[PDB]
């Protein structure tokens, strides 16, 4: 229907004069510049935002979003012929690919001929030759789509669809171009690959050895043939997507090159590509026809919301005084109540600093456990964490227990083998693994959790797993001490429950009891009609912060290591001796051990992380004292 | 070969007849319209009443379905015809029109057991439940391929010769020139159709209770795929044919057989209703007469055969009406769900008062004590076994989502399961993980469940915290606890024993003049349509299922159609309610809510406070009233009271 | 596999350019005048000049003459839809127009022997002489079926893959339904279209003397088939091509070629004239203007290089114009020829007089005295020797029908050779049978002959009978005879010898510069056009160096052949006061004693000279276009008769 070649001329003029004031209202030439870059080796991936081709050519964009592997190409085209006029200097030759490429360059050249017509198979194919990816940002006219509904009429388009990544295999090397050489003749043979599968070439299609008749066996090499990093992830419908009494539908994402190693298991993405078939060959199919597999070949991946990757006003906030109170008072605002437990909920997600002295590593992880009576929103600030939290899984009961808190070994489909999963605890390493109704948990899962909780490791030696796991998550447990209730006839540690040793490893046992309160059931009920009545959390002094600022917030307070001065060791030994003391005079008090000290050291380090300062004071000292400390209020 | 054909006669004659049909404008206009309704919808099938045919022409109707591949073909040209007659530009946006079946198959009712190869090119209606479904896959049918070398495009067609003789021939993928350029395929020019795969069995309810299931195979195609899911319960109506094999110069005689579907209906004919004008002017002025004992009036026609119960039948018509989700802004979740719980006594009808709400709520699911046990209830993670992949499936719990899961015997489940149904009950969602997949399925599911006290018999002597055996945690979750004694007295015996009397007196009308109920015997349902996929006066005529005629009660068929309607309603709690509910909420919370020798029931928490405005929010859509007014609030607040304690005796 | 070009950008260029050339309306509209007479008159094949569009699309002529089908595909597509455009309902009743070429064809002008390998899938232009047709077989392009079982009627098309790659599929006609039902053919509703094979060999004259001739096969399609019977120098355009051999499994790599015909010429002498407007005004102003030596006028500007001899001169116009046939209604037949014969001394140019009529005429044929024997002079009877029957073969007299056999040396043919024409010169058919065959052949022509007289030179002392040697039957159906006689008078010979010199000093205008030779030598030929099929005319030629000066002009030759042309056709009337005269002149010429002691008579008087007289006249009248046979035409006629019919004898 339309020529090619106007189109390519078309992306030519794109590309060459499209220009934005992307840094500080200049004119810059977008696409020009990383035109250069991509010339010099200094890039690889270019990525042509589609907003930027409707800005001056829709019906452009249109064709791309209707026949976009075709688009690919020619852009893929546009740029290839476009480069040479764009380099200023020589190329450094960065690796090995860039030798073979300018080599076979230079004897193309040496014995060119100009004037002599070749064959059309005795060149290189163009993608042996590219070193750079082309990928189209779809246009923000596009709306997302549904796993479930990206469907035959979208074969060959461009669609963005969003869900979680379940399953993301390793990089691995795809090759894309097969290098031969041959026994008797010093050319090489190319064999472009674009199956799943390929056979290996047997005899060279050579001048020389067709001239010849010779027999020119062919040696496949990986040497000057031609790899790509490749990733197959699968992604998963979002719960809120889903039809009313469905399961999350899963599609397969093929991920390759700058684009591999973005999406973990467990992130909420945003995945741009093509939707493509795979051919189903082999088969002995039910049907007859050529039916084939689909898959989203992948454009653009961007991690979405708590997996997403200042102005002077906002340094302003960070340096007031009230910015822990400000961030503890954000943690769930449509929850009442509860501020020192939210105050203990923030300093989880900032957490303290881990120490590595002498090879004795002391983790920084803050662990916390509510243990409150029925309906005091514990469910509900698990939920919220989960939501929060950048890496953060939640289970609850036993739906995910065994494997789906530690690892299991899958048939791997890709390649076909034996491959290690991670569960809840390896998806939430290095982030918070919320544990609700921790009292009602299957022991073997209790057990894997105090390695988790003080070694921050998993080690399984069943029998088709020998490995130990990094599982390197805060736990934020939610349980009911004993009964469902908490009795003031039965002491701690008996309506609490939990062994010494799990206790221990809790930096902080908060206990919530609902004791009924006439003027605070008042207003605790004006504030829940209020949510009921607005969707919304109730006005108050300060407005609370959004989830994205939220997230900003503690993620510069995360890079943020302040140390404990020497003057302060006097001062923290003191506190915890004395938290001893009660400890053992006390007849109603909890186990305490050397954990007590590192619970304070941690907390007070996680303070310091609040206030962005490099040392620990004496008032996040006392903070953390008074965290402890409020943590067994509720059962005076 | 390449011969065609000029002017068939019977293919001439029959899309004439199709035509005629479908053009249906001095006639009642049915079809006429729901042609235009399809064009409207943006649709491209059509689903033709069986009936209508045989009521316009029992030849056609006939003919249609003893032969049913090319009269079919025959019935899509017309239709074609006839939409591009109503609609050229929408006739020239879908290559093919196609046509469903519906209504009485008579003998052409099938199960998978009952579908034999006497049916083979008929059409065929057949109900099971859906054990596999492949992945939705396209299938090429259009292919268009690029030649850089020549700047030559090129087409291919795929005729769909699934049950046709496929030479090969006819299906070369091209990939040369003819000259030997390489093509380039286009593939956001070529067209495919997605096509599945599903295998039908027959249902474990209707199959004979000693032997193995049989199953069928259907191919579904495109706007058929995804309608059905493993455990659905489907009515498949289509075309049942043998399958080819592949070339061969030897064969045995045995032909693989596959249904193609042409039409794909849930068993829900419970979950889609068909409103009227009338129906819906109905429906408004019973909202506008009485719109204050309106929900009285509801809830005392819910289970009309039992006798009594006037707070739990109210509070099971809040539950059938629900509440609203609070879906906050940063994705935070308030149920709307009321959860029930009925203890009691033996042989105080809750067993048919949850039967009753399984017979009457979209989405009810039944389930019992011990038989349904961890992941039945809840979800599973299985591996495929075929890829290697772990894939979830879906308990009792996640197919009653935006229902109801009926839990009989629930003093009876284990600890484990009745932990296990603690996160469904309250955020709605079941959230599993095995090493492969995580999910979070959505159960949002009212849960109605009955149970027997300790002791089996309820004691009055002892707390009510003592005769149930539930720990205060999960007894929370239900946000109504109803004790349902029974009082031995003479006179509410007399009354129940009268009603109880009377509905075993009552005799259908004329329907039955003193017979037998027959047993069904697996021959009988397929003689008839089946009323689980088939396609109003406000009021039930007096006999003696009432005493006298004093006050009326509401037709069942109506009172479907009125809460199907009140469901949608979204009242907003105004201010006056709002401090009303919490003023009532921090009195309940305190000691002076209970006097002595009276007894909490269940705790009170904020729960409660939910509870309270749930159930004054279902009040307020009984009334279709959009806000939740004062008369609202007290009408939650004096169910909450009823339930939240108990008097004990000495 | 069966796949559609969705964009083909060739082809849309193509038909773009073929329809844009055939458009034409802005550029006087010779090809859109065209299409609206092939639609007038019910044709559906367009001849196209290959000249106009080297013209208007050098680049498509190019591609044309090189790439033959694709751009002929092309090419008809286009005609399609340009006559759809002028008239749907014509180009509806037809599936296919075709577009045959004509014009100038630089290398692709062949023969038989030049067109090799290098030509395959190329327009060619070849010349030839057709040695053999098959019959005109029709070819099934479409079959219509019937069956009773069902009462369904399907139909099969059939493509013309006659130099394309044939697969089996291709050529199955239908039998059985799919039930194995019988189908039965409706032949009246299935579609055939006729076909025909000849076969062109390099002309004899044309060809190395000496080599063994070249030939090649041509493919002949519907409306192309009967143009070429053999014997005919044709000029044949069409495409070369290598036919595909039968499914074997081993091949010898050798194709047999053929040339698919687009368009099939006979010689342009005895095509029908092309008359544009101001030719016919020319034509009606010349004889109106000048009636009454008009024929004269014609007459005298024949030969020009022949001095002399003017009445024979008239004689041979009468022969060019001719009688009128008389077709009675109890099917009685009365020529309307004219036989002329020329007797005399040598050298005195009627030698001449025979290649002037032969270089003139329309269908004239040569022959000497003993080059044609009976069976190559008359027709033949021969067997086919592959079907075992009786074929006729036409000779000379048939190919001559409504033509000039122009008999040289007719004195030396032999006896049964002149028997052989008695038949033909006077009831202008050939009878001829075998056992297996009889026909009645049509050979209506008209005899020029040139003989010589007994002892080679004449003898004025020698009556002329004993001086031309051929007997009252023979001479009687002469209806005129010329004594052409050496007479040594001296004025004569200034005047002859001047006239002779004088033409043997004559350049030609720009192509002779002062020394030119003419001859080209067996390329040059095919170098440029062939000047027997090539498609303002004056009517009185400038004075030259043919004349000196006078007041009386010399008619161009080729208005002189359109005149004729017009003027054979009109059929004169004789009136009655002809009709009296040329009765009495009859009756006094059969009387010997009207005419004087000492005259002999040339040839016998018979009711065949009244018959001459009438013919005579006629022509006369034809040349004035009189469409009455007035008294001028008949006295004209009486004169000749009497001039031609007595000899002095000398003493
Ligand atoms: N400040 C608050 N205190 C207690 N409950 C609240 C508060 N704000 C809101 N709620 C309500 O409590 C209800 C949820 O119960 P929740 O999620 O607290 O159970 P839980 O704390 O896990 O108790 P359990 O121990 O029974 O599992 C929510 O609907 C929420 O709206
Ligand atoms: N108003 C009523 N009160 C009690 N029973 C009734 C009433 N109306 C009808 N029944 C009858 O009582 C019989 C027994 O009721 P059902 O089996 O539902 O009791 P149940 O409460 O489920 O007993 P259990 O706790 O042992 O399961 C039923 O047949 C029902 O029809
Ligand atoms: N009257 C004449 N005018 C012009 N040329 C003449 C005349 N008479 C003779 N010639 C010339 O004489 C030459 C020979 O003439 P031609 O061959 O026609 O003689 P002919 O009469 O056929 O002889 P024969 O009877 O021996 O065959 C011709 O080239 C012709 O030009
Ligand atoms: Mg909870
Ligand atoms: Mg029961
Ligand atoms: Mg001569
Ligand atoms: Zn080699």
């Amino acid at each position: 229907l339309k020529d090619y070649a106007l189109e390519k001329e078309k992306v030519k003029k794109f590309l060459q004069e499209f220009y934005q004031d992307d840094e500080l209202g200049k004119k810059q030439f977008k696409y020009g510049n990383q035109l250069v870059r991509l010339a010099h080796r200094e890039q690889v991936a270019l990525y042509v935002d589609l907003d930027d081709v409707a800005e001056d050519d829709p019906e452009l964009v249109d064709s791309i979003c209707e026949n976009a592997r075709r688009y690919a190409k020619l852009f893929a085209d546009a740029v290839q012929e476009l480069l040479p006029q764009y380099k200023e200097r020589e190329v450094v030759n960065k690796d090995v690919l860039d030798v073979y490429i300018e080599h076979r360059l230079m004897m193309e050249q040496r014995s060119r001929d100009p004037g002599m017509v070749r064959s059309p198979q005795n060149q290189y194919p163009a993608e042996l030759m590219r070193r750079f990816e082309l990928y189209f940002q779809g246009p923000s006219s596009n709306k997302p789509r549904v796993i479930r509904e990206v469907r035959a009429d979208s074969v060959g388009k461009l669609v963005t669809v969003r869900g979680i990544v379940t399953r993301v295999s390793e990089v691995k090397p795809k090759m894309v171009v097969a290098t031969y050489t041959c026994d008797q003749c010093g050319a090489e043979t190319y064999q472009p690959i674009q199956s799943p599968t390929f056979m290996p070439l047997i005899m060279c299609p050579s001048q020389e050895c067709q001239t010849n008749r010779s027999g020119g066996r062919l040696y496949l090499q990986t040497r000057g043939s031609r790899f790509i990093k490749f990733q197959e992830m699968k992604m998963q419908e979002h719960s809120d997507q889903v039809p009313v009494g469905n399961i999350p539908r899963s599609i397969t994402v093929l991920v390759e090159g700058e684009n591999t190693r973005i999406a973990q298991p467990g992130d909420h993405v945003s995945v741009t590509g093509i939707f493509l078939p795979i051919l189903r060959t082999g088969f002995r199919q039910v049907v007859q026809g050529l039916l084939s597999e689909t898959y989203l070949e992948a454009h653009r991946i961007v991690k979405m919301n708590k997996s997403e990757d200042l102005t002077r006003e906002e340094l302003r906030q960070i340096a007031e005084e009230d910015f822990y109170e400000k961030l503890a008072a954000s943690i769930a605002p449509e929850i009442y109540g509860h501020e020192d437990v939210k105050k203990a909920l923030l300093l989880l997600l900032v957490g303290g600093v881990d120490q590595s002295p002498r090879g004795m590593k002391i983790r920084g992880n803050i662990n916390i456990c509510l243990m409150g009576d029925p309906g005091v929103a514990k469910s509900q600030l698990l939920s919220y964490i989960d939501r929060l939290a950048p890496r953060s899984q939640y289970t609850t009961g036993r739906g995910s227990s065994g494997v789906g808190l530690t690892a299991a070994v899958l048939r791997d489909s890709v390649s076909g083998e034996l491959t290690l999963e991670g569960g809840a605890l390896v998806l939430a390493d290095q982030g918070v693994c919320c544990i609700d109704e921790f009292d009602k948990m299957a022991e073997a899962d209790r057990t894997a959790i105090h390695e988790v909780m003080e070694q921050q490791t998993i080690s399984i030696a069943k029998a088709g797993i020998l490995t130990t796991l990094n599982a390197r998550c805060s736990i934020l447990a939610a349980a009911n001490p004993a009964y469902g209730r908490y009795n003031p006839r039965r002491s701690l540690e008996q309506n609490i429950q939990l062994p010494a040793a799990l206790l221990s490893r809790f930096d902080l046992l908060w206990l919530i009891q609902d004791r009924p309160d006439r003027d605070n059931d008042l207003r605790l009920a004006q504030h829940i009609t209020y949510v009921h009545q607005h969707s919304r959390q109730p006005p108050s002094q300060f407005e609370p912060l959004d989830m994205k600022l939220m997230r900003r917030y503690i993620a510069m307070c995360r890079e943020k290591q302040p140390m404990v001065p020497e003057s302060l060791a006097d001062y923290i030994t003191a506190a915890y001796v004395e938290m001893r003391r009660e400890a053992w005079a006390s007849k109603d008090a909890t186990y305490t051990s050397a954990r007590t000290l590192l619970a304070i050291l941690r907390l007070s380090t996680a303070l310091a992380r609040l206030r962005m300062v490099d040392v620990v004071e004496k008032e996040d000292v006392n903070e953390a004292i008074r965290l402890m400390e409020m943590s067994k209020d509720s059962l005076l | 070969a390449g011969t065609v054909v000029l002017d068939d006669v019977e293919l001439r004659e029959a899309q004439r007849d199709y035509l005629d049909f479908l053009d249906d404008e001095e006639d009642q206009g049915i079809y006429q319209s729901k042609v235009r309704e399809l064009i409207s919808d943006n649709q491209y099938r059509l689903i033709v009443n069986v009936n209508d045919l045989r009521r316009k022409n029992e030849k056609r109707a006939n003919r249609l379905l003893n032969n049913a591949f090319e009269e079919l073909v025959a019935f899509q040209r017309a239709l074609k015809d006839f939409v591009a007659s109503i609609d050229a530009t929408y006739a020239k946006q879908y290559e093919e029109f196609y046509v469903g079946l519906e209504g009485s198959f008579g003998s052409k009712h099938v199960s998978p057991r009952t579908l034999t190869s006497c049916f083979l090119s008929c059409v065929v209606c057949v109900e099971g439940i859906v054990t596999k479904c492949s992945l939705v896959r396209p299938k090429v049918v259009r292919s268009v391929h690029y030649c850089p070398a020549t700047k030559k495009t090129i087409e291919r067609r795929y005729s769909d010769l699934t049950t046709l003789v496929a030479f090969p021939s006819s299906s070369v993928y091209p990939t040369k020139d003819e000259e030997n350029n390489p093509l380039e395929t286009e593939y956001g020019l070529s067209v495919y159709k997605d096509h599945q795969t599903i295998t039908i069995q027959e249902m474990p309810e209707k199959a004979p209770a000693g032997q193995l299931p049989r199953s069928v195979d259907v191919i579904l195609d495109d706007d058929l795929v995804d309608k059905a899911k493993p455990g659905d319960r489907v009515q498949v109506v289509g075309t049942y044919r043998c399958l080819p094999g592949k070339k061969g110069g030897y064969t045995s005689g045995t032909f693989r057989t596959v249904l193609i579907a042409c039409n794909v209906k849930q068993m829900s004919k419970d979950a889609q209703p068909s409103f009227s004008a009338e129906d819906i002017a109905k429906i408004k002025k019973f909202s506008k007469t009485r719109s204050k004992d309106i929900f009285d009036q509801l809830a005392k026609s819910l289970a009309p055969s039992i006798h009594g119960h006037d707070y739990v039948k109210k509070a099971i018509l809040c539950l059938l009406l629900g509440g609203v989700e609070r879906d906050l802004e940063n994705g935070s979740h308030i149920r709307g769900d009321i959860n029930i719980l009925l203890i009691g006594d033996p042989s105080v009808a809750k067993s048919q008062l949850l039967r009753y709400v399984l017979c009457t709520a979209p989405r009810a699911i039944p389930t019992t004590g011990r038989g349904s046990s961890g992941v039945g209830l809840t979800a599973a993670v299985t591996t495929d076994q075929e890829t290697g992949e772990r894939r979830l499936e879906a308990g009792a719990m996640v197919l009653a989502d935006r229902g109801v899961v009926c839990i009989d015997e629930f003093d009876k489940m284990s600890d484990m399961d009745r932990t296990a149904i603690h996160e469904v009950m309250e955020q709605g969602r079941v959230t599993i993980a095995k090493a492969g997949i995580h999910a979070r399925l959505n159960a949002r599911c009212s849960v109605l469940a009955a149970a027997n006290p300790v002791y089996g018999r309820y004691d009055q002597y002892k707390t009510p915290m003592e005769n149930i055996g539930l720990q205060d945690s999960l007894l929370s979750r239900f946000d109504l606890l109803f004790i349902m004694l029974d009082q031995m007295d003479p006179e509410q015996d007399r009354e129940i024993s009268d009603h109880v009397l009377r509905m075993h007196r009552y005799r259908a009308p004329g329907e039955q003049d003193g017979d037998a109920m027959p047993l069904g015997s697996a021959v009988d349902i397929l003689a008839t349509d089946d009323p689980n996929f088939s396609q109003y006066e406000k009021h039930d005529n007096l006999l003696h299922g009432t005493k006298k005629k004093k006050e009326k009660m509401v037709s069942a068929a109506f009172m479907k159609k009125y809460i199907h309607v009140a469901k949608i309603i979204k009242p907003v709690l105004t201010q006056e309610s709002a401090t009303y509910i919490a003023e009532e909420y921090s009195r309940l919370r305190s000691q002076d809510s209970m006097s002595s020798d009276t007894a909490r029931t269940s705790p009170v928490t904020a729960r409660t406070l939910e509870t309270l405005i749930r159930l004054a929010t279902a009040h307020a859509k009984a009334r279709m009233s959009k806000t939740v007014d004062l008369q609202d609030a007290e009408e939650a607040v004096e169910l909450v009271q009823y339930a939240y304690f108990k008097k004990v005796l000495e």
